[PDB]
């Protein structure tokens, strides 16, 4: 009759209200975070059970257009408005 | 040696929905389609050929994926993604008063690894003369000005780039023609005065 | 003005096609997707399922050999736009010379043996070497332990060895920081000698530098395997490490309490207490537990005991707590929840405790938490059982039709609880049809 | 009866962007088969009719290509051996249609599109004077 | 007398399928085109490029595919991607079917620099239309 | 290896173009010009008449990609007229069809 979540626990951690403010994600990233990676979305992923699925995986890797098509997608010219060419 | 199974359509419901069997563009399959299906020219007693193997039924582009039913039930779920058109903007003489100025751009599919086509380029752009705020001079100047790309009879101003390699930077040199068309309009400049009297329009 | 531009909606381009996905649902005499639609190469067995998977899955890895031994004949790019994922890949080292940028592009490119002989050659030559490239070299060793990777072509006892480069790599690194310790740390409990990480660990706190999570979990199954004490001693030993990391002011992550669920599996009766204990330090932390955490839980309290009252009280407070969530990937060992929870059914046989297990599954996108195939295999054939004798046979055979062939193909003991179904439901009109299936 | 409960999750975040009017939308696909752009524009205008757009259908007039080579392989040039490349053609045309409806009725239509045509979008976007313009400036 | 692409009669012992059955006058008219592109269009570009690759498919499944290849293929380009619909006979375990069907799609996709789909239809023998 | 060493000719030829096109028509742009002084446009005629002669766009010939058929080849297949027939008698073109009216 009693909820497993209730009860005595353990008080040596304090209860952090809040995360790390600033993550270094901008640095030397360490080998164990993306092996990481590698096993926690290698066993998400699964083979592919209908075609929209397949679809949308291809959308995201770059395989297929990024629909509705414009020509010029992918081409910025360097991003330079139409002065340095007038 | 290995066998061949019956082929699904034995076990397929009288009342299954059809788009899950085809979610997306897929070739015809004769053993996914429980339609008995005969095409090709017969012979001179005969009747077509089945619907298995068959190379006429394969080159068709089919429409399975996209049954009358699956397409209500596709658009419906899209409807999500949508906007109204504002109600005021229903006469298409309102449009002209509320926004003067039309872009015509174009966007080309193909089927192909390239999608560059160099004439998605191009941008027309279309001002109706009558709201602007041109005064007798400033008008005279600009027809004066543009040239043929002005009509006598439907008083519309048609402005074509081409140069710019994309469509945002021919838009961008588009309209600034049509600003710079304008302030220079109004500029009655010293040599103006030295008009001929076989140059007027009237 | 009597006109309103109305605002614009915004989203990705991948969103539109999910829209469509929803009202597709799976199809219940289809094949799945990756195997062709052709009779002839539709699979006819669970057999043939890894034998027909695997088969295409080496034609991938047989032409990108391909691809990689011959790089000349795919450099031509005619796709606009440009597919990165497209373009074949190099292994050798683009750059020929020795030097220190070099010698970089050998570390990332997972060469183990081309490294170690190019920072010799680079330590022979004079030139400094950056600590933070030393420590990265050490990760590559260490993890492999001074090995290669498994490549397409070119359990025992302890994988870690005393005369290895990582120990000798180490002692010659004239500055030593926090992460040169806990990476060697814990590449010593992952290759089961846990003896030299605990006197390291000695030594890492002389040197008065904090440890990270990772160290921490590391350490937690490193001081239970060391030694054969009791449980009392070990459980003091726990809870000392705790108390350790509070006082550098370390956040223990989610796999670090799953770890401890895990070892505290061998003790199936003096563990139950203080398992109960490190779950409710999880909810006060902030660290939501994900399928893996219930996975040890259940698991641990449920043993070969007739009674089951204390199984059953656990599984009926996760069942409720779980009810109307869907779960993202948060634990390696995720996969192994729902199979498990299927075991606990099958001994209590409560039919509606299974549905509420099933119908977690099929909510959103955690039915690819499942696991692998005969994980799947497993899971369906518990379950399915279950839908035998506990639910009218009306309701069985449809779970029946669309369980079987479309999810899983049946064994032959899983033939015989349906017969058994068939004759206590007084209904041998369908026995010719079962043999054509069968 | 089993059946995954609630496997819809798309987001449409609404910024404040004003969107984009288009005054009108033009659809040309061309193809070689009338059969084919026959089903397709029934297909199109079912689609347009539930989203409401009240679109019209006009067949624009075919062109045909011909050229002609030698038969033989040697000498022979009185007799020809022709062909002939048959384009035809159907527009579909969309009025008072917004930026947002304008993205996803062309990428549901451009999606479906058969292999054998392609297609042509000429939109009409329709938006006030420049600030140069407008605000007075001399 | 007219030869092109023409089987010529025999008695009545040798097998035709339907698509060598039709003289090549009967290109749409009794037969279609085995593949469609926008390339042949009349205001498209891009049609010489479309051409050699789809010969160099006729080449690459023929030879990939020995003796068990039933008939010609289709192919279909639908946005940047290509499908390859084929008719093969049952000559090679389900194994080695798979394994080609894994090679070919990575291979071509490797190589044209755009996703392939290869569909395949397996029958006993070759169809027969006439004669036999 | 191409089918003919005429056609491999043919390649060096396009591919040496391609590298003075840009030079080329730099100093090109000077003679056909008639603005500036002539004493210069006779130096431009030496310059550009010292460049590799393969470098020159119109000695590039149009040849057949499959059987290199120096003549009877449509410009829009880039095929010879053999080959032509040859691929549209099989209906392995699309959209080709036997002319009738
Ligand atoms: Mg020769
Ligand atoms: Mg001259
Ligand atoms: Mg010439």
């Amino acid at each position: 009759r009693k909820n497993i979540f209730k009860g005595r626990r353990l008080n040596i951690f304090e209860p952090q209200a809040v995360t790390e403010e600033a993550p270094e994600t901008e640095a030397v990233p360490s080998l164990w975070d993306i092996e990481f990676a590698k096993q926690l979305a290698a066993v998400t992923e699964r083979p592919f059970q209908n075609g929209f699925e397949e679809m949308i995986q291809w959308t995201k890797e770059g395989k297929l257009w990024e629909f509705p098509i414009n020509n010029e997608a992918g081409f910025d010219d360097d991003g330079s408005e139409f002065h340095e060419h007038i | 040696r290995r066998k061949a199974l019956p082929p699904r359509t034995e076990k397929m419901a009288v009342d299954q929905d059809w788009p899950s069997v085809y979610p997306v563009a897929a070739p015809f399959k004769p053993s996914a389609v429980p339609l008995p299906v005969r095409m090709g020219y017969p012979v001179k007693r005969g009747v077509p050929m089945a619907k298995e193997g068959n190379l006429e039924l394969l080159k068709i582009p089919n429409f399975l994926h996209l049954t009358p039913v699956a397409i209500k039930r596709h658009c419906e779920a899209l409807k999500d993604f949508c906007t109204e058109w504002p109600a005021a903007l229903d006469s298409d003489e309102k449009c002209e008063k509320h926004f003067p100025i039309e872009i015509d751009t174009a966007d080309y599919v193909s089927a192909g690894p390239s999608i560059r086509n160099p004439k998605a380029r191009v941008v027309t752009l279309r001002v109706k003369l009558s709201s602007l705020n041109l005064d007798d001079h400033a008008k005279k100047k600009l027809i004066k000005l543009v040239g043929d790309r002005y009509c006598k009879s439907t008083d519309v101003l048609t402005i074509k780039t081409d140069r710019c390699p994309l469509k945002r930077q021919n838009y961008d040199y588009a309209v600034y023609l049509l600003t710079v068309l304008y302030h220079e309009s109004w500029k009655t400049e010293e040599w103006e005065k030295k008009k001929t009297e076989a140059d007027m329009e009237e | 003005e009597e006109v309103v531009i109305p605002k614009k909606k915004t989203w990705d381009k991948v969103a539109i096609l999910q829209a469509l996905a929803s009202t597709v649902h799976r199809d219940s005499t289809a094949a799945p997707y990756v195997f062709q639609d052709d009779p002839y190469l539709i699979p006819t067995s669970s057999v043939e399922s890894h034998s027909f998977l695997l088969a295409k899955k080496s034609g991938e890895n047989a032409a990108k050999f391909i691809i990689n031994s011959y790089p000349k004949y795919f450099q031509k790019d005619i796709a606009e736009p440009h597919i990165p994922c497209l373009m074949p890949e190099y292994f050798e080292p683009q750059i020929e010379d020795v030097s220190e940028a070099a010698l970089q592009e050998r570390i990332k490119l997972r060469k183990v043996k081309a490294s170690v002989d190019m920072f010799d050659q680079l330590l022979q030559a004079g030139t400094t070497v950056s600590l933070e490239t030393t420590n990265s070299l050490l990760d590559l060793l260490c993890y492999y332990g001074n090995q290669e990777p498994s490549a397409n072509y070119n359990h025992l006892g302890v994988t870690w060895r005393t005369k290895n480069n990582a120990e000798r790599i180490f002692a010659l690194m004239p500055e030593k920081n926090a992460h040169s310790y806990c990476t060697m740390i814990r590449g010593m409990v992952k290759h089961q000698a846990p003896t030299q990480a605990l006197n390291l660990y000695t030594v890492l706190l002389n040197n008065r530098l904090r440890a990270d999570v990772y160290t921490f979990n590391s350490l937690i199954e490193a001081t239970a395997l060391v030694v054969n004490e009791k449980f009392e001693e070990k459980w003091n030993n726990i809870l000392d490490l705790l108390k350790q990391m509070v006082t550098q002011n370390v956040k223990p992550n989610l796999q670090t309490f799953n770890t401890i669920l895990k070892c505290l599996r061998r003790f199936y009766a003096f563990g139950k207490l203080p398992a109960l204990q490190t779950l409710r330090e999880m909810k006060a932390i902030g660290i939501e537990p994900s399928l893996a955490t219930y996975h040890y839980v259940i698991q641990l309290f449920y043993q070969h005991e007739s009674p089951s009252k204390g199984s059953s009280l656990i599984i009926y407070d996760i069942m409720n707590e779980v009810m109307g969530k869907r779960f993202s990937p948060r634990d390696p060992d995720d996969d192994m929840f729902f199979q498990s929870a299927m075991r606990v059914c099958s001994s209590l046989r409560d039919l509606e405790l299974a549905y509420q297990v099933h119908g977690l599954l099929n909510t959103g996108d955690n039915w690819k938490l499942i696991g692998s195939d005969h994980r799947r295999n497993f899971y369906y054939s518990k379950f399915f059982n279950l839908l035998c004798f506990m639910e009218q046979i009306d309701v069985t055979l449809k779970w029946y039709k669309d369980l079987i062939p479309s999810v899983f193909f049946p064994h032959s003991q899983t033939m015989i609880d349906l017969l058994q179904a068939l004759d206590v439901a007084n209904r041998l009109d369908m026995v010719p049809q079962i043999w054509k299936d069968s | 009866v089993d059946v995954p409960k609630d496997m819809t999750k798309p987001e449409i975040t609404i910024s404040d962007e004003p969107d984009t009017l288009y005054k009108r939308l033009s659809v040309l696909v061309k193809g070689h088969d009338k059969a084919v752009l026959d089903s397709y524009e029934y297909f199109a205008v079912l689609a347009a009719k539930e989203l409401g757009i009240s679109i019209k259908v006009h067949e624009p007039p075919r062109k045909i290509e011909r050229f002609t080579l030698l038969k033989s392989v040697h000498i022979f040039k009185k007799h020809r051996v022709q062909y002939e490349m048959r384009t035809l053609y159907r527009c579909l045309e969309l009025e008072h249609l917004t930026g947002s409806t304008a993205d996803v009725y062309l990428e549901y239509i451009q999606r479906n599109l058969p292999e054998g045509v392609a297609m042509e979008v000429t939109k009409t976007k329709l938006e006030q004077l420049p600030e140069h313009i407008r605000k007075p400036i001399w | 007398k007219n030869r092109a692409a023409r089987v010529r009669v025999s008695k009545g012992d040798k097998p035709v399928t339907y698509e060598e059955a039709h003289a090549p006058h009967y290109i749409a008219h009794r037969k279609g085109w085995l593949s469609l592109h926008t390339g042949n269009l009349d205001g498209e570009d891009h049609a010489a490029e479309r051409t050699v690759e789809d010969v160099f498919l006729r080449k690459f499944m023929l030879g990939t595919f020995p003796g068990c290849l039933a008939d010609q293929l289709v192919l279909k380009r639908r946005a940047n991607q290509l499908e390859i619909c084929a008719l093969v006979l049952r000559q090679l375990p389900p194994h080695k079917f798979y394994f080609l069907v894994g090679y070919s799609e990575t291979l071509l996709s490797h190589f044209y620099k755009c996703p392939v789909h290869l569909h395949l239809q397996t029958v006993p023998s070759k169809v027969v239309y006439k004669y036999i | 290896y191409y089918v003919d060493w005429k056609m491999l000719r043919d390649v060096k030829r396009r591919k040496m173009a391609y590298e003075y096109a840009d030079e080329r028509l730099r100093i090109n742009s000077l003679r056909k010009n008639t603005i500036l002084p002539k004493d210069l446009q006779e130096v431009a005629d030496e310059e550009i008449a010292s460049l590799p002669r393969d470098s020159c766009p119109v000695r590039i010939r149009n040849r057949c990609v499959m059987t290199s058929r120096p003549r009877g080849v449509k410009r829009r297949w880039r095929l010879s007229r053999i080959v032509f027939r040859h691929l549209a008698d099989h209906g392995q073109l699309s959209g080709v069809q036997r002319a009738m009216w």
